[PDB]
């Protein structure tokens, strides 16, 4: 469990991306020895750090990783750009839109001309030192394009969306990964994951996780789909990919409170647990899925939420 | 004192490191090498700076 793909072939799904990477890839891969600055939009765990692996591989070069929340003064980042990276080198930033605005405002000149220009004291000397940096590719990424990222993204040569995988590719990863522990599943069966796993390859990996932990606990010949959908059943995931708590949750916003407007705090310790929590992590697929509508007063379900569970839409 | 090394410190600070923290680690730095250029006394001591 410590081997990934390498070859952008290697890699799944994204064939959109992947033809304009391509393109942008073998040109500097032939030009000078740059790739121009990428910064990736798109929703969690679609594997935009794999992404920058597989390119710093067709590129030969390595690949230094770091977040936005790290680089906590200008300092953290001007280390790791004058002595982390050698000429040709990736450096990826996660949440990149979390940069502190001093570490951004260097980073502009790191992007541009490869050299940082840090100001000495002030007044009419005002005299400024630069730290002469390896030419290098930066490849940022947000868990959310919605701007909150400033005019850094004008310093960006490339620009793309990393979409949801169809099950079908996120099955073709439990697939071309069992193979890998050798692991013996039946492609329906890693396609039933697929199903579940929230059009995410992360969610995927870790359900297949779990479903192979609950399985082989009782036999070693082979995860069918029937043993898929048993194990699936024992943690409890429907069809639509909801867990445990999520129907829980859901649950409680009907019967313990009428199916309107609740509120987040009302409904935290409500049901015990936190805002924040059932928010910033259950919330948002809840919603994806049109079940839990968030309105300028609370929380409200949907008539196809109580349809999941089997109750009569009232009026 | 040395004009390479009050470079190297001033720019430190700017980068956000504790002033006086700095200058001792630039300053044996220095001692190291004497002749050291601010631009390489300032990276040899971001490696060294928490
Ligand atoms: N397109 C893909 N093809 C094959 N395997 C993949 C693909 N995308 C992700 N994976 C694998 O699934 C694992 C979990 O995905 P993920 O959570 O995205 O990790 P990551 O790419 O390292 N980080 P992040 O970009 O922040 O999500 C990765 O470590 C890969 O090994």
């Amino acid at each position: 469990l410590a081997l990934r793909p390498k070859t952008l072939d290697e890699y799944i799904g994204q064939e959109r991306l992947k033809q304009k990477l391509r393109v942008y890839l073998e040109a500097a891969k032939a030009r000078k020895e740059p790739l121009e600055h990428l910064l990736l939009f798109g929703p969690p765990g679609l594997g935009k750090t794999t992404l920058a692996h597989v390119i710093a591989h067709e590129l030969g070069v390595n690949l230094r990783v770091t977040s936005g929340p790290a680089i906590e003064k200008p300092g953290d980042l001007a280390a790791i750009l004058a002595n982390s990276l050698e000429e040709g080198d990736i450096l990826f930033i996660d949440e990149i839109h979390r940069l502190s605005r001093q570490a951004e405002e260097h980073l502009y000149p790191a992007m541009e001309d490869f050299v940082m220009d840090i100001v000495i004291g002030q007044g009419p000397a005002a005299r400024t030192i630069r730290l002469e940096l390896p030419r290098f590719t930066l490849i940022g990424a947000t868990t959310r394009p919605g701007l909150i990222t400033a005019p850094l993204l004008s310093r960006f040569g490339i620009v793309e969306h990393l979409e949801y995988y169809t099950p079908e590719e996120l099955a073709q990863g439990v697939m071309r990964d069992a193979r890998l522990l050798g692991v013996r599943i039946t492609e329906e069966a890693a396609l039933e994951i697929g199903r579940r796993s929230r059009g995410t390859m992360r969610v995927a990996k870790r359900l297949f996780r779990r479903v192979r932990d609950f399985a082989q606990v009782a036999g070693e010949e082979v995860i069918t789909r029937e043993r898929a959908l048993e194990a699936l059943a024992a943690l409890g995931l429907d069809e639509l990919g909801l867990e445990k708590r999520d129907r829980e949750i859901l649950e409680v916003l009907i019967l313990r409170f009428g199916g309107g407007p609740v509120g987040l705090a009302t409904l935290a310790t409500a049901l015990s647990e936190d805002p924040g929590t059932l928010e910033e992590v259950h919330e948002p697929y809840l919603i994806r899925q049109g079940l839990l509508k968030r309105t300028p007063r609370g929380r409200v379900a949907t008539e196809l939420a109580y349809r999941h569970l089997g109750y009569p839409p009232p009026v | 004192e040395s004009e390479a090394a009050e470079e190297a410190v001033m720019a430190l600070a700017a980068l956000g490191f504790k002033e006086a923290q700095a200058r001792a680690v630039v300053l044996d730095l220095l001692a190291q090498n004497p002749k050291a250029r601010a631009q390489d006394l300032i990276k040899e001591a971001l490696k060294r700076l928490r």
